[PDB]
């Protein structure tokens, strides 16, 4: 029944780039590394917007600390819509199953 | 017996292709890791000052004059640019293969067992 | 929490009331027990064990009797119904006197002072049987298998137990473990009939064989046990990183293969054709066995291989890196996978190790198979008993009133306190007369006298009553016999329990 | 708690009397039927010992115990079930009387064993050969049904009884596992049992003018669908999603319409002639235009038969289980010398008959369509089960307890053991014998004893078997009376009698356990 499958796309929607985060999350640990590994030996850039923003360690230091924290933050927004969508499609499953069986 | 395994066979083939599709595409992301390492290899190989024909935009390319070998990117973080050292970037050009290969390669035996789970249903579906 | 003179009397009550009803179920003449359940389940049995299961025990003495009941049942499985009848008496006799004559301890030591005098008397009344004469075993067996009252096709297959068990008699431990049953491993044949049911050497392998995994028929070529330790070594004795990408598939799975090919050779060097490898097999270990076209049979159970280690009687390989034909595939050996009725049956035979032989069981159905095997199970247990002590003893009260005097004679001799425990314990011996006088339905008190009269001169040597003949009889004239093995065992067994429960005055939560 | 010593016995034997009592006349021409609204709660009607056992809910363990061992002998006999119950309690009392006098039940059980064999030994002495002829077949079939039903209904059925068993002797089969095909007709009248040397089906399906009278019978008995489910199914039942259940049905009627055309040439290959009758029998439904166009081919066709029927028709008609409507061999498709679709009541019952095998043979009982119709059915089947024993053994013996006294005359007088200890059980054993004739007669008439002495004296005179006349309650020679036991039954009874009465006599206790 569509009721089984109904909210799972809205579910995996918020899950989609949240997963992408969790690699970025891992690489946010790495950019913390590669910022700490960069003393300024070669330029540090937050790439944000189609404009390249000339950037600094301390400019990106909080940032990558803020990013990693934020790259943990789109986790919770799904964790919001995680139990929204999987739970209500859990009720819907019995609703039109028997009616269509009926 | 048979129809439930006619119904259950549906997902296991996807579990096959779920794993089949994923593992194949991470080599593509590994292509750039050795590439950029190799792009940094020949970079340090020749010198600063060689003409660089670099992509301008589609159907075109733009030349350029290379003044920095040791200035080399890594993409880590989120949307972030770390220009690294020639050996630094190479190391991550190198190392970004290593972690991705682990997530990539683990998928292949699970590919088989999903088919071995589907193929087992196939039999019991046909038998 | 249950404690004290209660548990003391409770040590009486439980073992008593257990033993009480059960002596009626003892004997070839036996008075059956009905059961009913609030569930409606009805049980008609002379079998204490079967009774000992569905009954309920709200006292741990009644529960621990089941324990010591299964002890003899672990041991044999018959005489368990008998053992309980002994201690249940004892505590119901010595204690209330002697615990109100105040002691756990006296009869405890006297339980041993009881245990020996039997053994003493046993060295007289039990007289040797030979395994060379089948009937000399089989008359006990014929008596033992008719206990469960099927003499039909059990008896002739009891020769097979008289053979297989006797022919799996082996393994002297230096005090000579050889006397045994278990090494006999029953065959299960759909089709055939207990007539054509007859031993093959070693162990006939039914269990993992629904179909040939070992050739079809193999005579000289060695049936070979490969036992774990066939897994690869990617290094010399070591294992390095395994297959990952292109040339590791080559190089590593090659590194895996050489060590095993090296293991493989030692198998083929001893000339097998069939090779039974239990768990711990490499596909590397098989394929060179396949390169020698020598079948390597993988992932099959241990006892089965121990059956096969008893079937050609080879050993199990303790150093699979350095292999011997003395290790596995001993002698000439045999391997024969035969369809008899439904199933292909691997027969690994021509056994080295002192013979070895397993009971071929062919029923038409598995029922007419099973009826034999259950009474067969008596023989193969009595066979090991004849193997254990091959001294056939006169049945009935022959041993009972004998030891009783010798105990009371030991009472007359020792004239201590434990004289009274003897006269308490010697009183326990009269069970069989009482049991049999019950089961014949005669008057005991004359026969009690008359058996004391049988001991007054004869010493009840071969003379007990046999309720089955109903009269006081020589057990040579009735041919009633048991090994000293089964006697002392059952005898000693409840004696221990008579100590056991008497030890226990206390239960604590 | 538990019940030990005498208590393990009394309650068992005390239960074994009122049990024995109620059905004391379930038996013989004196036999009386019983009902149950009680045991299974429904509206039920039954006469037989073992059969009235199972119907009740019997919470006393012993009541369930004989039901087992009685069923064994109940199988072949079908009578004497009620009988064997009676002698056992008659035995149990005497043994109880000894233990009442006081004595040991196992030496008492020991007392049965020679006597049993001695009686068994006597049983081959008293077995007198009346070989199988309709007379012996009558008189055993009636005395069984005289036991199970009216002597009226006995002789009413005694025709139908011997009817089928003539062809089972054509089978030379001492038992009847077929010809026991029975049809129960909707009617007002119980007594009408119609012999059909073939089968009967309630079918002829939904369509007439199929030539429901088929003289040349060519039978296709098939499970192929000329009709089938309209019900919603995907996995075989209602699926969570609605629509995927739909795609199945549109291939149903098309499959059915095609098989109609397949039967056309299946009529033409097989016959090509409506004058050569063809019969389809479907285990499932058949659409109207199938039967309608099958009626166009000179074919009668029967939808929704049964597995026995298919096989019995595969047997009796030499018919088929064949699965197809495609062109098939006529010689495969079986034959009956006559076939007709008969109607009594609402449904049209096909009488298929003179079938290639007179093997599965319909005895068609009409009836009130009740538990009564159910009642009149079960007995005649057992009336056979009597005469099969008569077919079984060559020795058929006068009934109505003729054998009983002579055994007590044989056994007790000289001690068969020449030994009292067993004679105890023997004296107990040979009293069990007498109850059935003496209880039925005294139920049917004059007493046990004053009747006994008449049966006794005449035995004491002759030793010939004088039975009981249950038409009175006095003895007569059950040879002439026609009430005739076989040797089989009386053979079988002591086995079922003794071995159950022994082990229960030797119960040393009874306990609620777990």
């Amino acid at each position: 029944v569509e009721k089984y499958q109904q909210l799972q796309k809205d579910l995996s929607k918020s899950m989609s780039g949240r997963q992408k985060l969790e690699a970025q999350l891992t690489e946010n640990n790495i950019v913390k590394e590669e910022l700490a590994l960069l003393d300024g030996s070669n330029v540090v850039f937050k790439l944000l917007g189609p404009v390249l923003v000339k950037q600094e360690l301390g400019e990106a230091r909080a940032t990558v600390g803020k990013r990693l924290d934020y790259i943990t933050a789109e986790i919770k927004r799904y964790e919001s819509q995680l139990r929204d969508l999987e739970r209500q499609s859990e009720q819907q499953r019995e609703t039109l199953a028997q009616l269509q069986q009926e | 017996n048979l129809p439930q395994l006619e119904m259950l066979k549906n997902q296991l083939d996807q579990e096959v292709e779920f794993l089949s599709t994923s593992i194949a595409q991470l080599k593509v992301v590994q292509t750039k890791y050795v590439e950029a390492k190799d792009c940094l290899n020949v970079l340090n190989k020749s010198n600063e000052g060689k003409e660089l024909l670099v992509p301008l935009t589609s159907s075109m390319y733009v030349p350029g004059k290379l003044h920095d070998v040791e200035h080399v990117l890594i993409d880590v973080g989120t949307g972030y640019y770390v220009e690294k050292t020639a050996e630094d970037a190479k190391d991550f050009f190198k190392r970004k293969i290593d972690f991705l290969t682990k997530q990539m390669e683990k998928i292949q035996p699970a590919l088989q067992e999903k088919h071995a789970m589907k193929q087992a249903v196939m039999e019991m579906m046909s038998q | 929490r249950e404690s004290g003179r209660k548990v003391q009397s409770g040590n009486i009550n439980a073992a008593k009331t257990i033993a009480d009803i059960i002596r009626t179920c003892l004997g070839p003449k036996s008075m059956m027990k009905m059961l009913l359940d609030p569930m409606g389940g009805i049980v008609m049995t002379n079998d204490g064990n079967a009774i000992l299961r569905e009954i309920q025990v709200q006292h741990p003495a009644a529960k621990s009797m089941i324990e010591i009941s299964r002890t003899q049942d672990e041991e044999v499985g018959d005489g368990t119904t008998s053992v309980i009848i002994l201690a249940g008496e004892m505590l119901s006799v010595a204690e209330h006197f002697l615990e109100q004559q105040m002691h756990p301890t006296v009869v405890i030591s006297a339980y041993r002072k009881a245990l020996d005098d039997m053994i003493s008397t046993l060295k007289k009344i039990s007289i040797p049987v030979d395994i060379s004469d089948s009937d000399m075993m089989l008359n006990i067996i014929n008596s033992s298998i008719t206990t469960k009252a099927i003499s039909r096709w059990s008896s002739l297959a009891c020769n097979i137990a008289l053979d297989a068990v006797k022919m799996v008699q082996f393994e002297e431990n230096g005090r000579k473990e050889i006397d045994i049953k278990k090494y006999a491993r029953v065959e299960k044949i759909p089709g055939g009939i207990i007539e054509d049911s007859c031993v093959l050497r070693g162990v006939m392998i039914n269990k993992d064989v629904t179909h040939p995994r070992m050739r079809r028929y193999i005579k000289n070529p060695r049936i070979v046990l490969l036992d774990s330790s066939l897994e690869y070594k990617k290094g010399e004795s070591q294992t390095d990183i395994e297959i990952t990408r292109e040339e590791d598939f080559t190089r590593i799975l090659q590194m895996e293969e050489e060590y095993i090919q090296q293991l493989c050779e030692d198998i083929i060097q001893l000339k097998p054709d069939v090779v039974i490898t239990e768990k711990g097999i490499s596909d590397l270990a098989q394929h060179y066995l396949m390169r020698a076209n020598i079948t390597a049979i993988r992932r099959v159970r241990k006892t089965d291989n121990n059956r096969i280690a008893r079937a050609c009687g080879a050993r199990i390989v303790s150093r699979p890196e350095e292999l011997r034909e003395d290790d596995v595939g001993t002698g000439a050996g045999l391997l024969e996978i035969k369809k008899i009725g439904d199933e292909y049956f691997t027969f690994i035979t021509d056994c080295k190790d002192p013979k070895a032989c397993t009971i071929l069981l062919r029923g038409a159905s598995k029922e007419i198979l099973s009826e034999v095997e259950r009474n067969l199970q008596d023989a193969m247990q009595v066979c090991r008993n004849v193997l254990l002590d091959p001294q056939l003893v006169p049945g009935g009260g022959a041993s009972e009133m004998a030891v009783a005097h010798a105990l009371t004679e030991k009472s007359k001799a020792m004239t201590g306190v434990e004289q009274w425990p003897y006269r308490a314990v010697a009183q326990a011996l009269e069970v069989i007369p009482r049991t049999l006088i019950q089961n014949c339905g005669a008057s005991t008190i004359r026969l009690l006298t008359s058996l004391r009269a049988k001991h007054t001169q004869e010493n009840c040597e071969t003379w007990g009553v046999n309720g089955e003949t109903g009269t006081l009889v020589d057990m040579k004239e009735l041919g009633i016999w048991e090994p000293l093995a089964v006697k002392l065992q059952t005898y000693k067994t409840a004696v221990e329990t008579a100590v056991l429960l008497l030890r226990i005055d206390d239960i604590v939560s | 708690e538990v019940a030990r010593a005498q208590a393990a016995l009394a309650v068992n034997i005390s239960a074994a009397r009122g049990l024995q009592d109620v059905l004391r006349t379930n038996l013989g021409p004196k036999g009386t039927m019983k009902m149950l609204v009680s045991g299974a709660g429904d509206i039920k009607l039954t006469k037989d010992g073992n059969v009235l056992l199972h119907e009740m809910q019997i919470q006393h363990p012993t009541a369930s115990l004989i039901a087992k061992v009685a069923t064994a002998q109940d199988d072949i006999t079908g009578d004497g079930t009620t009988s064997n119950v009676l002698i056992i309690g008659e035995l149990l009392k005497q043994a109880d009387l000894y233990i009442s006098e006081g004595l040991h039940p196992r030496i008492i059980t020991e007392g049965f064993e020679a006597a049993k064999e001695k009686a068994l030994q006597f049983l081959e002495e008293v077995k007198v050969s009346r070989e199988m002829d309709r007379e012996t077949l009558i008189d055993v079939a009636r005395t069984s049904l005289r036991t199970k039903v009216h002597a009226e209904l006995a002789d009413v059925l005694t025709e139908a009884v011997v009817d089928s068993i003539l062809a089972i002797k054509k089978q030379d089969e001492p038992i009847d596992l077929f010809m026991i095909e029975i049809m129960e007709m909707k009617h007002k009248s119980e007594t009408d049992t119609s012999l059909i040397r073939g089968l009967v089906l309630d079918h002829g399906a939904r369509h007439p003018d199929m030539k429901k009278r088929v003289e040349d019978a060519y039978i296709l008995t098939c499970n192929v669908s000329l009709e089938y489910e309209k019900t919603e199914v995907n996995s075989g039942f209602f699926y969570k999603s609605a629509e995927e259940r739909e795609k199945l049905v549109k291939a149903e009627r098309k499959f059915i319409e095609d098989r109609v055309k397949k039967i056309i040439e299946l009529k033409r290959k097989v016959c090509g002639d409506s004058d050569k009758g063809f019969v389809v029998i479907n285990q499932k439904g058949i659409d109207p235009f199938s039967l309608d166009a099958l009626s166009k081919e000179g074919i009668v066709a029967l939808r929704r038969a049964k597995r026995r029927n298919m096989e019995r028709l595969t047997l009796a008609c030499g018919g088929v289980a064949l699965n197809s409507f495609d062109d098939l061999s006529p010689d495969c498709l079986g034959h009956a010398g006559l076939v007709y679709e008969y109607t009594l009541g609402e449904e049209k019952f096909t009488f298929i008959e003179k079938c290639n095998n007179p093997r599965s043979v319909t005895l068609l009982i009409k009836g009130p369509n009740k538990h009564t119709l159910t009642q009149i059915k079960d007995a005649v089947r057992d009336g056979l089960r009597a005469v099969k024993n008569a077919i079984d053994d060559g020795c058929v013996v006068p009934g109505a307890g003729a054998v009983e006294v002579a055994m007590a005359e044989a056994l007790i007088k000289h001690k068969p053991s020449v030994k009292g200890r067993a004679q105890l059980g023997v004296q107990a054993f040979a009293d069990a014998l007498l109850i059935i004739p003496k209880v039925l007669a005294q139920n049917s008439g004059f007493d046990l004893q004053e009747t006994l002495v008449k049966i006794q004296a005449e035995h004491s005179e002759s030793g010939q078997l004088v039975g009981v006349d249950l038409n009175t309650g006095e003895p007569m020679v059950a040879a002439e009376v026609g009430v005739w036991d076989n040797y089989c039954v009386k053979k079988q009874l002591l086995h079922s009698c003794t071995v159950i009465a022994t082990n229960i006599l030797l119960v040393d206790e009874i306990m609620r356990a777990g």
